[PDB]
């Protein structure tokens, strides 16, 4: 299937993932793509925070699905 | 190694002909409390026949032997105050990364030409009588001391979110989303004013095919050309005495250790100007703390100080006038954590959060642990 | 480069605004704005409305804003003087952002507060250890405060 993804410079980036794809496959595509080190990644696909270990299917993820990359917290 | 070639370098320097100290002696008085305006009255009118006999400094109504400890307390005493801040003389780079530069604004007075003379006097006569400063500029400063050019990697020295931006502008591509063009905008005294990078500059946007001209103009005029009058006249000052194919056998480091000799962390001020948080000052994992502290070399102590403040340059009266994120944070020691894990770091409030340890030895491994991904100097 | 991108961010502000934050000049100072966030109804600040302030400094979009919280908030993030630094503020900033996006992650802070940064220690454990009391302690907080 195909994800997309609105980074920081408002740039939407398309990844070819599968439902089983885990979260760290995803994370190194998008590494691939851009250089984003998956650590650095603090993804929110409807108000949830993606988390690695996971699959996409974890956090019923579908097809087209939009996600937005926001920034870490540190107080 | 670094130092011996540094060594040979020192002695080849002192060895010139053109470098050598006369055998009559000049007095030099100056009273404590007035020690900038005396010795800018009399540095100010030294012949340069005068400065390069030897130097005997005597402090008003304060008569003693070593007179070798009295001319480094002097030259301890002028370098903190020219270029202290407050003195509209020199500033810091940014509040949170302390690093002396030359202040834009200065060139409000109506000549300061005269005091940038003298401070270059100053500097000359330092490097001239093997005296230290204590100061701590930036690297783009020596740089331009020995006319090296200046690229974009410079300025990380001087502000790191800046050198980050140039470098994101440099590595992306830049649409029309951005309002950026060719002028930059500089608050001086209240009122705005707009400089022209290039002519006609405030009117034309920086395409795909321009950021490269943007970066370098942007790069030049932050490092050189805001401060062209007034360096210019500190660097005439300096080679009024050494003269520059002296100079031109160093770099930018071996030349700030010829000025102010090897940096080094003071432990005292350290241990007198730090706050703790639920911890007490005869706690164990304090007193063990100040006894690991005494007893390291000073690059660890260097590297433990950038791990938890943020940056390893410290201001120009020590810990006291130390900054944080907003305002003025002192060292803060904190007793968050569990046993096992390794002690932890808040830059932004100068936090260090040290768990509670049940012996020294466990504590020095944990904390050079910690350190070991940051380093300093 | 310091007037004409604060210029468009007012422009673009005023187009299609966030529906929940605002922000405006502070009488006639292009460089000190005032902004408002309501309080995110899926968080224990619901019902609430803080204020904020943001000072632009000249090297903007280079240098990061500095924004600073007004009304009180019972967060393990945020201090009794507001301050805020998180990476989209002085760690992760480039000139792509605008001042929504500082916006929009902050009212998302307010939702998701980080685990292990104690800016506030005491409540930091409690939110650890005690979830149910760090909840209702930021509602007493809202209540009394954010009205």
């Amino acid at each position: 299937m195909q994800i997309f993804v609105k980074t920081l410079t408002g740039k939407t980036i398309t990844l070819e993932v599968e439902s089983s794809d885990t979260i760290d496959n995803v994370k190194s595509k998008i590494q691939d793509k851009e250089g984003i080190p998956p650590d650095q990644q603090r993804l929110i696909f409807a108000g949830k925070q993606l988390e690695d270990g996971r699959t996409l299917s974890d956090y019923n993820i579908q097809k087209e699905s939009t996600l937005h990359l926001v920034l870490r917290l540190r107080g | 190694s670094h130092m011996d070639e540094y060594q040979r370098k020192i002695a080849y320097m002192y060895d010139r002909p053109e470098m050598a100290v006369n055998d009559a002696q000049l007095q030099l008085k100056v009273s404590r409390a007035t020690t900038f305006e005396d010795a800018y009255d009399i540095i100010s009118k030294l012949s340069v026949s005068d400065m390069k006999k030897k130097l005997l400094i005597r402090f008003r109504n304060e008569d003693g032997l070593d007179y070798g400890g009295v001319s480094r307390e002097f030259f301890y005493i002028l370098s903190h105050a020219i270029f202290n801040p407050g003195y509209s003389l020199f500033e810091y780079a940014t509040d949170d990364n302390y690093g002396l530069q030359i202040s834009p604004l200065s060139s409000v007075n109506p000549d300061f030409r005269s005091y940038f003379r003298f401070v270059g006097r100053v500097m000359g006569l330092a490097i001239y009588h093997r005296r230290y400063l204590d100061v701590q500029f930036v690297l783009p400063f020596y740089k331009r001391i020995l006319q090296k050019p200046l690229c974009l990697e410079d300025v990380k020295d001087v502000d790191e979110v800046y050198y980050e931006s140039l470098k994101w502008i440099k590595n992306n591509d830049v649409d029309e989303s951005l309002c950026l063009n060719f002028s930059v905008e500089e608050n001086r005294f209240g009122e705005s004013v707009t400089v022209d990078l290039i002519p006609n500059g405030r009117n034309i946007a920086v395409n795909n095919q321009n950021k490269m001209n943007y970066l370098k103009a942007l790069t030049e005029h932050k490092l050189v050309t805001s401060t062209e009058e007034q360096f210019n006249a500190l660097k005439g000052g300096l080679n009024e005495l050494i003269p520059d194919s002296v100079l031109q056998i160093f770099n930018e480091n071996e030349l700030d250790t010829l000025l102010n000799g090897k940096r080094d962390i003071d432990v005292q001020d350290w241990k007198r100007f730090t706050d703790y948080r639920s911890y007490t000052e005869t706690d164990d994992i304090v007193i063990w703390f100040w006894e690991l502290l005494s007893e390291w070399s000073p690059e660890k102590k260097a590297k433990l100080l950038q791990f938890a403040t943020g940056t390893s340059r410290l201001p120009l009266s020590g810990f006291k006038d130390m900054h944080g994120s907003d305002g003025p944070r002192k060292f803060t020691i904190e007793k968050v954590g569990h046993i096992s894990q390794l002690p932890k770091a808040h830059t932004c409030f100068n936090r260090l959060d040290i768990p509670p340890y049940n012996s020294k030895e466990e504590l020095e491994q944990k904390l050079t642990i910690a350190i070991q991904e940051t380093a300093g100097f | 480069m310091a007037l004409k991108r604060i210029n468009r961010e007012l422009a673009d502000l005023g187009k299609d605004p966030p529906s929940s934050s605002s922000a405006g000049p502070v009488g006639d100072d292009l460089f000190h704005w005032q902004a408002t966030i309501m309080g995110p109804a899926d968080s224990p600040y619901a019902g609430g409305v803080f204020f904020l302030s943001i000072h632009f400094p000249t090297d903007y979009p280079f240098k990061p804003p500095k924004v600073n919280f007004t009304t009180r908030i019972y967060h393990p993030n945020i201090n009794s003087n507001g301050s805020i630094c998180l990476d989209i503020l002085r760690d992760q900033w480039s000139p792509a952002l605008t001042i929504s996006k500082v916006l929009l992650s902050i009212s998302s802070l307010l939702t998701d507060p980080n685990p292990d940064d104690p800016l506030v220690p005491e409540i930091a454990h409690v939110y650890k250890t005690d979830r149910s009391r760090y909840e209702l302690s930021a509602r007493e907080w809202t209540r009394k405060y954010a009205i």
